[PDB]
């Protein structure tokens, strides 16, 4: 197994790179690569990290030739994982940047949250439908996914508002929180992602 | 709802934990990195590092600390202590820090709160406010509690929220180093002036002080010595608070 992580997008991504690195310490067939350009190919697990403006990142996969390289990972029945902004991509559009088409790998768009205390920041409970462990993870995000109760994988509530912290469309997972900033359970989450990816 | 937080404060100088710890189980219990790693394992929810190196080399010293801590820490951490301008804040975050603490430089320039928040978000800005009663009024002191700024605390908290601060670290100068309890009267005074999360700080002596400070409206409780020298077990504390109605983060084993 080789895991690849898109190293281009906005915000800090080396925090995810370790922690995924940390999580695969228990696996033998495992190797982790920073993916800089579409050249290398292909990975079993591909991570889409990032934090920032929806437009940026759409702009950075884009000039670095990674939209097509992602398009082909999802196709060839490989695990593609978008984390934080990486989850907010994947969909059609954000109101954080009107116009830009996103990745559109899951049907839905992106809206601001409806709370007057933003961003959503801190430890919040996440309830999973299945597979991944339940409990508190760590959040920093001002935008939210809109998808159909089918691609929803995990739900969280901030200031009255329920919303999906995890998504799953087959072999595409998305996670809004930072698993790399969630102490013990966050490694367990990332370990279970890896365990899901050996089954293809 | 959102978890009430327990936070470990690590006073550092020259890359080491100023007055050390007492955690027999690490080898080099003055290594801020290994102590941080440890505090995550027992369940501390956040770390703040506060550096008091010497002004000439303080900046390189902090950047060396942030880098070394980012390669190995799996929880949010804040750095602070003599962060005096935007440049000397942008570099620590990009170097890896999750948040910056600004204090005197925020009093002497409110504009830096917005400047930091503008290119990193309010979430990256902690304003440390140091208060002390002066003639029956809460006042903001700077230069490690040496200068009465003459500013009413009550005003200063609305300004910093205004300027774009994300989190307030509220230290009652009266109660730092006392082990007699958090300044709950000062926490209760500040609580309705703002919807920003408040980290209570100064005076932790025993578990019940945490309960007290949460009844006072704190969102997070900071402490150092009580943890570093094993006077309070993090898990005991959290289980204590969970028992008495505080929504802390407490996972099963």
């Amino acid at each position: 197994m080789r895991i690849g992580i898109i190293s281009v997008g906005p915000g800090n991504i080396m925090n995810l790179y370790r922690g995924v690195k940390r999580a695969s310490e228990n696996f033998e067939d495992v190797s982790i690569e920073l993916v800089e350009s579409p050249r290398n190919d292909l990975y079993d697990l591909l991570f889409i990290p990032g934090v920032g403006h929806f437009g940026e990142g759409m702009r950075r996969l884009r000039e670095n030739d990674l939209i097509d390289f992602v398009r082909k990972h999802v196709e060839d029945e490989r695990y593609v994982v978008g984390v934080c902004l990486g989850m907010q991509l994947l969909f059609e559009e954000s109101e954080e940047a009107p116009g830009v088409k996103g990745l559109s790998l899951i049907e839905g768009n992106v809206v601001k949250l409806r709370s007057r205390r933003l961003p959503h920041m801190g430890w919040n409970e996440v309830i999973f439908k299945d597979t991944f462990p339940n409990g508190y993870y760590y959040f920093v995000h001002t935008y939210r996914a809109v998808c159909e109760e089918e691609h929803v994988l995990g739900t969280t509530e901030y200031d009255g508002e329920i919303f999906p912290s995890a998504v799953r469309k087959g072999r595409i997972l998305g996670f809004q929180f930072h698993p790399e900033k969630s102490s013990k359970i966050g490694r367990k989450l990332l370990e279970k992602v890896i365990e899901c990816s050996l089954s293809r | 709802m959102l978890a009430k937080r327990i936070i470990a404060c690590l006073d550092v100088k020259d890359g080491r934990v100023v007055k050390g710890t007492n955690f027999e189980n690490l080898r080099d219990s003055g290594d801020p990195v290994e102590l941080g790693k440890f505090y995550s394992e027992i369940g501390i929810d956040e770390l703040v590092f506060l550096d008091i190196t010497a002004f000439v080399e303080k900046r390189k010293t902090m950047l060396e600390l942030v880098e070394k801590v980012a390669e190995q820490i799996d929880i949010p951490f804040t750095v602070g202590g003599g962060i005096h301008d935007f440049e000397t804040a942008s570099e620590l975050i990009l170097r890896g820090a999750d948040k910056v603490s600004i204090n005197t430089a925020a009093v002497e320039n409110p504009s830096l709160i917005t400047q930091i928040a503008q290119t990193f978000g309010s979430q990256a800005v902690v304003v440390a406010i140091d208060a002390k009663r002066v003639d029956g009024e809460f006042m903001v002191f700077t230069y490690s509690g040496k200068k009465n700024t003459g500013i009413l605390l009550r005003d200063w908290v609305v300004e910093v929220e205004k300027r774009g601060a994300g989190e307030i670290l509220l230290t009652s100068i009266d109660r730092d180093g006392t082990k007699s309890g958090y300044d709950t009267e000062m926490i209760r005074f500040v609580r309705p002036l703002t919807t920003l999360p408040i980290i209570a700080s100064g005076g932790a002596g025993k578990m019940e002080h945490f309960l007290e400070a949460f009844l006072a409206g704190a969102d997070a409780a900071l402490a150092a010595s009580v943890f570093h020298f094993r006077e309070i077990d993090v898990r005991e504390l959290k289980e204590y608070l969970k028992k008495h109605g505080v929504n802390v983060r407490l996972e099963g084993l």
